[PDB]
C-alpha cells in the first residue's frame, strides 16, 4: 500500500535536534515477535534497515495484552515544527443538502500508507535489541501525521472531484462520506471508481460487502440521505443518586433543551447546593422527582428534520422565554425546521430586553453565515416603533438585519421612559452620597424645594454605591412625578441607559421604583461646585 | 532579482485565523485566485506552512467586480523598517485618490519571506478544507511593498512631476495622492492625463483640504432662562474650562443659590451677562500652542449624536485637539449605524494621511461582535487602521452637541 505521492518537507524547531534515547534490553520473547513483524513490515516497504550513520534513537516496545508493537515518539513531537491546524470546525446536519444516496468509505490504516519526508525520515530511527530501522511512512501518533495525511488525501481527490462535480466528498478522521443524486446502480458504480482510484495511489478501502450502513450517527443525530432524526435519549431510574449522577442528568437534559421545549433543570439543579463529594448521595426531593418525570414524557416524542434547499429563503423567528432566555427556530417551509436552538439567560451588570434581543440576533447571524453562507429574514416579537425609539436614544452603535414584526406575546418592550425636559409642578430632589476610602464609611441623602430632607449613614460602602442610594431614597419618598438632580455621572449613565435587568439588589430596587412612577426627569450637575441645592446635600453627607 | 527582507529581531510570522465569509464572497475569491495562480502570482502551499492572515472581498466605487483584500495589519507590525511627507498637499485645493496596488505584481518577492504571506479561503459549513496560498511577487497591503518599489516609482513619476511642477504627488501603501489648484475641470483631466501616462508602464473622488479645521464650540442663546437651563450651561461651561482655563462661572452659580424648583425661570444679573459674553468671546478660537509631535501616536475618538450624526476629535494629548469635526449623511442607506460608522472611520483615516501621512488609532463606540460581524460589508480602502471598542461617557457627547 506504498504511495507514489510526493512527500511533504519537514524540519525540527529551530535550535532543537533529533532524539537520541537509549534502547531497552528486553527479553528475546518479544524480540522474535519484532524480528518477524519488522521483516514483513520491511519487505512491505514501511520500514528499512540502517546502521552506523543514525545516532538518533527512540524506545521501541512489543505488546502482548489483542492477545496475539508500540513505538513512542513523544520526544520527537516536542521537536517537530508546528503544522497547520487540522479543520476544527465541522458540518452540522442542518447545513447539508439532500441526496439520492450516501456511502461512507473507511480509510483504514490510511496513516501507514503515506510516505515520510525522506530527509526527516532518519530521526524516526529505532533498533531491535540484540537491526536498525527507519520509518518511511507516517507513524502512529506523530505530531504531523494527521495534518499531512488529510492534505495528501485532498490532492489525490482533486482530479476525480473536477471530473465528477455532481459528486460530494467529506473527509473526516478516517472517513469519507460520499453522497449523490445518481441512480442506485450508477452511484454504486461511481463509488467503485473512487476505490480503484484511491487503490491506484496505495490507499486501500474495504468493499461494498464490508461497509457501514445508513443512517449514520453524527453528534447526536441519525442521518438518512433524505432526512435526519434525533434518537430519543433515556433517563435511567433508581434509588441511589450520587452528585456525579445528578450532574450528568443535568448535562443531558441541558443539551436537549435545544431541540425539545419545556425542558427544565432548576429543582434538579438546586440539588447540588452544599455537596461535599462527587460520591455523595443526595436524597432526590419531590419537585425533583416530579420534574424528572415531566421531562421523561416530553423526551418520548420523536423529532424529524429536513436538509437545506439552496433555492429557498431562510427564516428565523425568536421568542422571549422568560428573563434573559430566548428560543429560536429556522426553516424554509412553514412548520418544516432546519434547526432550532436556545440561548441561556445572559446575565450582566445591567441591560434590557431590547439590548439582549439584539445580541441573540447577532449570534444567530454569525451562526447562519457559517452553516449556509447567508443570513435569514427575521421575524421578531418587537414593535417597529419600539426599535426606532431605542435606536435614537442609545449611544452605542446598533443594528438589525431585515426583519418584520410578528405579534406573539410576550413582546419585548421598554419598561419605562425618561422625560426629555423637566416636569412642571413636580417636586425637585437634590441628592448626594459620600464615602471614605480608608474606612469605607459613607453617607447618602437629599434636600428639596418643599422643605423636607433626609440623610443616612452607611457601612462597608463606596462612592458609587452611596451615590445610587441617595437616588433610591428620593425615588422612594415621592409623588408619581419627580425631578431628580444628581452630581454622579456614574449613576446617570446606568440609568440614562434605561436598564431593566441587573445582578445588583439596589439597581433592581431602583428599576422597580422607576417602572412605577408616572414621569421622571433625571438631571446632572458638576460636583463640589457652587451650584445651589447641590451644595446643601454636599454639606449634609459629610463626616 | 529580489531584495532580501526580514522580520524584526525575535518576531515570528502571523498566525491569525480566517473569519467565515458569505457565499457570494467565497465564489469571487476563487475566481480571482485561480487566475492569479495561472499567471504564477500565487502558489498553493503545504500543511508544513503554519502561518496565516485573514482575507475577504469588497466592491469598490461601483463596478460589479470584487477586490481581494488581505488584512496584513499584523504582518506589517512584525516586518522590519526601511518619503518625507509633502507639507504642500494639505494646503492644496483639490486631491484625487488613485489605486496603484497593481504595480507590485510585476516584482518578485524574496522567497525566504514568502511563507509569511500565507492565507486561507474558507468553505461553507466546513465541508471542505480551506484553500491555502502564499505570494510569489510583492503583495498589496504589505508594508514592505511600497518601499522596495519606490526606486521604480519615482522613475516612472519622474516625467509627469517635471511637466507639472506645481502638482503634488504623495504615496501611501497602495494609494497615490495627487493635489493641484486648477479649475475642477482641467484638474479632472490632468489626472486622466496621468491615468494614461501611468498606463504606459502599466496600471489603472475629489477631496477638498482647504476646509478641514478645528470647528468652534457654541453656547445656547435663550429667550428666558430657567434653573434647568442654567444648570445645564454651567455643566458644559465647566467642562470647557479645562481647555480654556480663563472661562468663569462664579456669577452664573450665584443665580442658583437656594433649593428652587427646576422649572422656575430666573432673571440674569448684569454680572452673569458679562460672564457669558466673556466666555463666548474666549471660545471664538482654538486653544493656543497645540503642535504635532511625530514621536507620538495619533488618536481618534468618535461619538454618536443621533439622527445620523457623529462627532470626532483627533488628538495626541488629552484636551489639546489637533482637529475636530462632524460627519452626517448624504443620500444613502437611511438607517444603519454600522454602515455610517465605517464610512466615518474611512473619512477620518484619509485626512490623517493627507495632513500627517499616517493612520490614527481609533476608539469606537460600539460592540466587538457587532463591528466584526458586518464592517467588511461596507469597507472600501486598500488600507485598514487600528482600533478598540468603548463605553462612551454622557457628558463628552452633550459637550460636543
Ligand atoms: C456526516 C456527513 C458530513 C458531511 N456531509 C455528509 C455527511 N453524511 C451524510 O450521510 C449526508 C447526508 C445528507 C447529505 N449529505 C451528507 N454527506 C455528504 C457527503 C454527501
Amino acid at each position: 500500500p506504498i504511495s507514489p505521492i510526493e512527500t511533504v518537507p519537514v524540519k525540527l524547531k529551530p535550535g532543537m535536534d533529533g532524539p537520541k534515547v537509549k534502547q531497552w534490553p528486553l527479553t528475546e520473547e518479544k524480540i522474535k515477535a519484532l524480528v518477524e513483524i519488522c521483516t514483513e513490515l520491511e519487505k512491505e516497504g514501511k520500514i528499512s534497515k540502517i546502521g552506523p550513520e543514525n545516532p538518533y534513537n527512540t524506545p521501541v516496545f512489543a505488546i502482548k495484552k489483542s492477545t496475539k508493537k508500540l513505538v513512542d515518539f513523544r520526544e520527537l513531537n516536542k521537536r517537530t515544527q508546528d503544522f497547520w491546524e487540522v479543520q476544527l470546525g465541522i458540518p452540522h446536519p442542518a447545513g447539508l443538502k439532500k441526496k439520492k444516496s450516501v456511502t461512507v468509505l473507511d480509510v483504514g490504516d490510511a496513516y501507514f500508507s503515506v510516505p515520510l519526508d525522506e530527509d526527516f525520515r532518519k530521526y524516526t530511527a529505532f533498533t531491535i535489541p540484540s537491526i536498525r530501522y527507519q520509518y518511511n511512512v507516517l507513524p502512529q501518533g506523530w505530531k504531523g501525521s494527521p495534518a499531512i495525511f488529510q492534505s495528501s488525501m485532498t490532492k489525490i481527490l482533486e482530479p476525480f472531484r473536477k471530473q465528477n462535480p455532481d459528486i460530494v466528498i467529506y473527509q473526516y478522521m478516517d472517513d469519507l462520506y460520499v453522497g449523490s443524486d445518481l441512480e442506485i446502480g450508477q452511484h454504486r458504480t461511481k463509488i467503485e471508481e473512487l476505490r480503484q482510484h484511491l487503490l491506484r495511489w496505495g490507499l486501500y478501502t474495504p468493499d461494498k460487502k464490508h461497509q457501514k450502513e445508513p443512517p449514520f450517527l453524527w453528534m447526536g443525530y441519525e442521518l438518512h440521505p433524505d432526512k435526519w432524526t434525533v434518537q430519543p435519549i433515556v433517563l435511567p431510574e433508581k434509588d441511589s443518586w450520587t452528585v456525579n449522577d445528578i450532574q450528568k442528568l443535568v448535562g443531558k437534559l441541558n443539551w436537549a433543551s435545544q431541540i425539545y421545549p419545556g425542558i427544565k433543570v432548576r429543582q434538579l439543579c438546586k440539588l447540588l447546593r452544599g455537596t461535599k463529594a462527587l460520591t455523595e448521595v443526595i436524597p432526590l426531593t419531590e419537585e425533583a422527582e416530579l420534574e424528572l418525570a415531566e421531562n421523561r414524557e416530553i423526551l418520548k416524542e420523536p423529532v424529524h428534520g429536513v436538509y437545506y434547499d439552496p433555492s429557498k429563503d431562510l427564516i428565523a423567528e425568536i421568542q422571549k422565554q422568560g428573563q434573559g432566555q430566548w428560543t429560536y427556530q429556522i426553516y424554509q417551509e412553514p412548520f418544516k425546521n432546519l434547526k432550532t436552538g436556545k440561548y441561556a439567560r445572559m446575565r450582566g451588570a445591567h441591560t434590557n430586553d431590547v439590548k439582549q434581543l439584539t445580541e441573540a440576533v447577532q449570534k444567530i447571524t454569525t451562526e447562519s453565515i457559517v452553516i449556509w453562507g447567508k443570513t435569514p429574514k427575521f421575524k421578531l416579537p418587537i414593535q417597529k416603533e419600539t426599535w426606532e425609539t431605542w435606536w435614537t436614544e442609545y449611544w452605542q452603535a446598533t443594528w438589525i438585519p431585515e426583519w418584520e414584526f410578528v405579534n406573539t406575546p410576550p413582546l419585548v418592550k421598554l419598561w419605562y421612559q425618561l422625560e426629555k425636559e423637566p416636569i412642571v409642578g413636580a417636586e425637585t430632589f437634590y441628592v448626594d452620597g459620600a464615602a471614605n476610602r480608608e474606612t469605607k464609611l459613607g453617607k447618602a441623602g437629599y434636600v428639596t424645594n418643599r422643605g423636607r430632607q433626609k440623610v443616612v449613614t452607611l457601612t462597608d460602602t463606596t462612592n458609587q454605591k452611596t451615590e445610587l442610594q441617595a437616588i433610591y431614597l428620593a425615588l422612594q419618598d415621592s409623588g408619581l412625578e419627580v425631578n431628580i438632580v444628581t452630581d454622579s455621572q456614574y449613576a446617570l449613565g446606568i440609568i440614562q441607559a434605561q436598564p431593566d435587568q441587573s445582578e445588583s439588589e439596589l439597581v433592581n430596587q431602583i428599576i422597580e421604583q422607576l417602572i412605577k412612577k408616572e414621569k421622571v426627569y433625571l438631571a446632572w450637575v458638576p460636583a463640589h461646585k457652587g451650584i445651589g441645592g447641590n451644595e446643601q446635600v454636599d454639606k449634609l453627607v459629610s463626616a | 532579482e529580489t531584495v532580501p527582507v526580514k522580520l524584526k529581531p525575535g518576531m515570528d510570522g502571523p498566525k491569525v485565523k480566517q473569519w467565515p465569509l458569505t457565499e457570494e464572497k467565497i465564489k469571487a475569491l476563487v475566481e480571482i485566485c485561480t487566475e492569479l495562480e495561472k499567471e504564477g502570482k500565487i502558489s498553493k502551499i503545504g500543511p508544513e506552512n503554519p502561518y496565516n492572515t485573514p482575507v475577504f472581498a469588497i466592491k469598490k466605487k461601483d463596478s460589479t467586480k470584487w477586490r481581494k483584500l488581505v488584512d496584513f495589519r499584523e504582518l506589517n507590525k512584525r516586518t522590519q523598517d526601511f518619503i518625507p511627507h509633502p507639507a504642500g498637499l494639505k494646503k492644496k485645493k483639490s486631491v484625487t485618490v488613485l489605486d496603484v496596488g497593481d504595480a507590485y505584481f510585476s516584482v518578485p518577492l524574496d522567497e525566504d519571506f514568502r511563507k509569511y504571506t500565507a492565507f486561507t479561503i474558507p468553505s461553507i459549513n466546513n465541508e471542505t478544507p480551506g484553500i491555502r496560498y502564499q505570494y510569489n511577487v510583492l503583495p498589496q497591503g504589505w508594508k514592505g511593498s511600497p518601499a522596495i518599489f519606490q526606486s521604480s516609482m519615482t522613475k516612472i513619476l519622474e516625467p509627469f512631476r517635471k511637466q507639472n511642477p506645481d502638482i503634488v504627488i504623495y504615496q501611501y501603501m497602495d494609494d497615490l495622492y495627487v493635489g493641484s489648484d486648477l479649475e475642477i475641470g482641467q484638474h479632472r483631466t490632468k489626472i486622466e492625463e496621468l491615468r494614461q501616462h501611468l498606463l504606459r508602464w502599466g496600471l489603472y473622488y475629489e477631496l477638498h483640504p482647504d476646509k478641514w479645521t478645528v470647528q468652534p464650540i457654541v453656547l445656547p442663546e435663550k429667550d428666558s432662562w430657567t434653573v434647568n437651563d442654567i444648570q445645564k450651561l454651567v455643566g458644559k461651561l465647566n467642562w470647557a474650562s479645562q481647555i480654556y482655563p480663563g472661562i468663569k462661572v462664579r456669577q452664573l452659580c450665584k443665580l442658583l443659590r437656594g433649593t428652587k424648583a427646576l422649572t422656575e425661570v430666573i432673571p440674569l444679573t448684569e454680572e452673569a451677562e458679562l460672564e457669558l459674553a466673556e466666555n463666548r468671546e474666549i471660545l471664538k478660537e482654538p486653544v493656543h500652542g497645540v503642535y504635532y509631535d511625530p514621536s507620538k501616536d495619533l488618536i481618534a475618538e468618535i461619538q454618536k449624536q443621533g439622527q445620523g450624526q457623529w462627532t470626532y476629535q483627533i488628538y495626541q494629548e488629552p484636551f489639546k485637539n489637533l482637529k475636530t469635526g462632524k460627519y452626517a449623511r448624504m443620500r444613502g442607506a437611511h438607517t444603519n449605524d454600522v454602515k455610517q460608522l465605517t464610512e466615518a472611520v474611512q473619512k477620518i483615516t484619509t485626512e490623517s494621511i493627507v495632513i500627517w501621512g499616517k493612520t490614527p488609532k481609533f476608539k469606537l463606540p460600539i460592540q466587538k461582535e457587532t463591528w466584526e460581524t458586518w464592517w467588511t460589508e461596507y469597507w472600501q480602502a486598500t488600507w485598514i487602521p487600528e482600533w478598540e471598542f468603548v463605553n462612551t461617557p454622557p457628558l463628552v457627547k452633550l459637550w460636543y452637541q
